[PDB]
C-alpha cells in the first residue's frame, strides 16, 4: 500500500529554523501536487503549502507567507518543508499529503497522507519536573502533581505498576510560564489510608530525572 | 473561503443514523471532500468531489449537498466509525479545511465523584500553590468546576485537563487545577471546587480550609 513518512520534527526555539522532509514507499511522487497540512491543538486541520509538478507553482497559507517554503526532489521522492522565522502559534503536528485519484484531473482531493510529525516552538530549554503529592482528605482518591516541566512527555506509575485499576494520568496543560503540567491521580478505598502505602513513579526521559513519591494523608 | 462545520461534538451508539454539517462561506460546487481521523493516526479519504465514495470506503458513508450546504451521512454507525470528521474545499493549488467533528460513544448519564486537594507545604517553598479537583468517571463530558475562595469566585486562574473517553467504560475524567501565589494563598482561609453536571441534582460543593 502507499505510505508517506514525514521526519525532521522535534523542538525549536522561537525564532529558529527547522526543515520537515517526507518520504514515500510503493509510489513516485513525479506526476503529484504535494501538500504540507497541520493539525492545531483543537484539533482541526490547515492547509499550510503546495507544490505543483516540476516546482512550476508553490503556494503557501497567509499564516506562514514569506516564513515558509516548500521544495521536491523528485529523483529521491521526498518533498520539504522550509521553516524559519517560527512562532509559537506553529507548534502542531505536521503531516504530508498527496493530491490524487484513481485517474488524476486537474482538481483531486487528498488521497494519502503519512502519519505527522511533532513540531514544538518554545523560548523554554530542558527542564526536569517538580513532583509534589496530591493528599487525600467510602471512597477517596490520591495523586501526584508533575509541574514546570520540559519538553513532553513524562510517564507516571502507581506502585511500580501493582496499582492500575482507578488510574488516570490527565494530558498535560501548557502554562504561562511555557512550561507544562500535569496531574495523575488513584481512586482507593477510604479504609486503605493508613494501611496501605502510594507511591508515583515519574520519569522525565529528556532530562534522565525518574522520580518516586509516597503520597500519604496530611 | 471559510468552512464551518456543526456539531462540534456527535455522541451515538452502534446502528444509529448520524449527520455532519459543513457550510461554505461561499458556493464552491461540488469541490467538498470528508475524511476520518482517529487520534494519533493519518486522515483517511472517504468522499470527494462532495458525493463520490474513494474505492474500499463502505457503502454507509454518503456525501451529499452543493454550493454552500454538504453533509456527511453515516447509515448505521459501527465500532470503528467513532472517530473525528474533517471536510474540506480543495482547489488546484490550495485547500480549506472546517473545524472537525468528533463522534463520541453513548452512553448512560453518570455523575462524576469529586475529590479536592490542597497544595502541599513543598510546593509553598516555591512560591506558587497549586489547588486541584478532580472529576472521576463521568458522562456526559460536558462539566462545570467553579473556585471559590473565601466564598468570592474565581476566574481565570484555573486550568483544566479532561481524559480521552475510556475504551471499557466510556466515560471520562476531569482535573481542574487552581494557581495561585503563596502569598495569595496564605492569605484566604476556605477553599472550594463547586461541581454541576447533567448527572447531578444538586452541585457538589468540597471544601478545605488552610493549615485544617
Ligand atoms: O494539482 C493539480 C493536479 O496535479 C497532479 O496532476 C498533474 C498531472 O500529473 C496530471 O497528469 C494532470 C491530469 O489532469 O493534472 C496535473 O497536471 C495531481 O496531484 C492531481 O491529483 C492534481 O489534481
Amino acid at each position: 500500500e502507499v505510505q508517506l513518512v514525514e521526519s525532521g520534527g522535534g523542538l525549536v526555539k522561537a525564532g529558529g529554523s527547522l526543515r520537515l522532509s517526507c518520504g514515500v514507499s510503493n509510489f513516485r511522487i513525479s506526476a503529484h501536487t504535494m501538500n504540507w497540512v497541520r493539525r492545531v491543538p483543537g484539533g482541526g486541520l490547515e492547509w499550510v503549502a503546495s507544490i505543483s509538478t516540476s516546482s512550476t507553482y508553490r503556494d503557501y497559507a497567509d499564516a506562514v507567507k514569506g516564513r515558509f517554503t516548500v521544495s521536491r526532489d523528485d529523483l529521491e521522492d521526498f518533498v520539504y518543508l522550509q521553516m524559519h522565522k517560527m512562532r509559537v502559534e506553529d507548534t502542531a503536528i505536521y503531516y504530508c499529503a498527496r493530491k490524487g485519484s484513481d485517474r488524476l484531473s486537474d482538481n483531486d482531493p487528498f488521497d494519502a497522507w503519512g502519519p505527522g510529525t511533532v513540531v514544538t516552538v518554545s523560548p523554554a530549554s530542558t527542564k526536569g519536573p517538580s513532583v509534589f503529592p496530591l493528599a487525600p482528605s467510602g471512597t477517596a482518591a490520591l495523586g501526584c502533581l508533575v509541574k514546570d516541566y520540559f519538553p513532553e512527555p513524562v510517564t507516571v506509575s502507581w506502585n511500580s505498576g501493582a496499582l492500575t485499576s482507578g488510574v488516570h494520568t490527565f494530558p498535560a496543560v501548557l502554562q504561562s510560564s511555557g512550561l507544562y503540567s500535569l496531574s495523575s491521580v488513584v481512586t482507593v478505598p477510604s479504609s486503605s489510608l493508613g494501611t496501605q502505602t502510594y507511591i508515583c513513579n515519574v520519569n522525565h526521559k529528556p532530562s534522565n530525572t525518574k522520580v518516586d513519591k509516597k503520597v500519604e494523608p496530611k | 473561503v471559510v468552512m464551518t462545520q456543526s456539531p462540534s461534538t456527535l455522541s451515538a451508539s452502534v446502528g444509529d443514523t448520524i449527520t455532519i454539517t459543513c457550510r461554505a462561506s461561499q458556493s464552491i460546487e461540488t469541490w467538498l471532500a470528508w475524511y476520518q481521523q482517529k487520534p494519533g493516526k493519518a486522515p483517511k479519504l472517504l468522499i470527494y468531489k462532495a458525493s463520490t465514495l474513494k474505492t474500499g470506503v463502505p457503502s454507509r458513508f454518503s456525501g451529499s449537498g452543493s454550493g454552500t450546504e454538504f453533509t456527511l451521512t453515516i447509515s448505521g454507525l459501527q465500532f470503528d466509525d467513532f472517530a473525528t470528521y474533517h471536510c474540506q474545499h480543495y482547489a488546484g493549488y490550495s485547500a480549506t479545511f472546517g473545524q472537525g467533528t468528533r463522534v463520541e460513544i453513548k452512553r448512560t448519564v453518570a455523575a462524576p465523584s469529586v475529590f479536592i486537594f490542597p497544595p502541599s507545604d513543598e510546593q509553598l517553598k516555591s512560591g506558587t500553590a497549586s489547588v486541584v479537583c478532580l472529576l472521576n468517571n463521568f458522562y456526559p463530558r460536558e462539566a462545570k468546576v467553579q473556585w471559590k475562595v473565601d466564598n468570592a469566585l474565581q476566574s481565570g486562574n484555573s486550568q483544566e485537563s479532561v481524559t480521552e473517553q475510556d475504551s471499557k467504560d466510556s466515560t471520562y475524567s476531569l482535573s481542574s487545577t487552581l494557581t495561585l501565589s503563596k502569598a495569595d494563598y496564605e492569605k484566604h482561609k476556605v477553599y472550594a471546587c463547586e461541581v454541576t453536571h447533567q448527572g447531578l441534582s444538586s452541585p457538589v460543593t468540597k471544601s478545605f480550609n488552610r493549615g485544617e
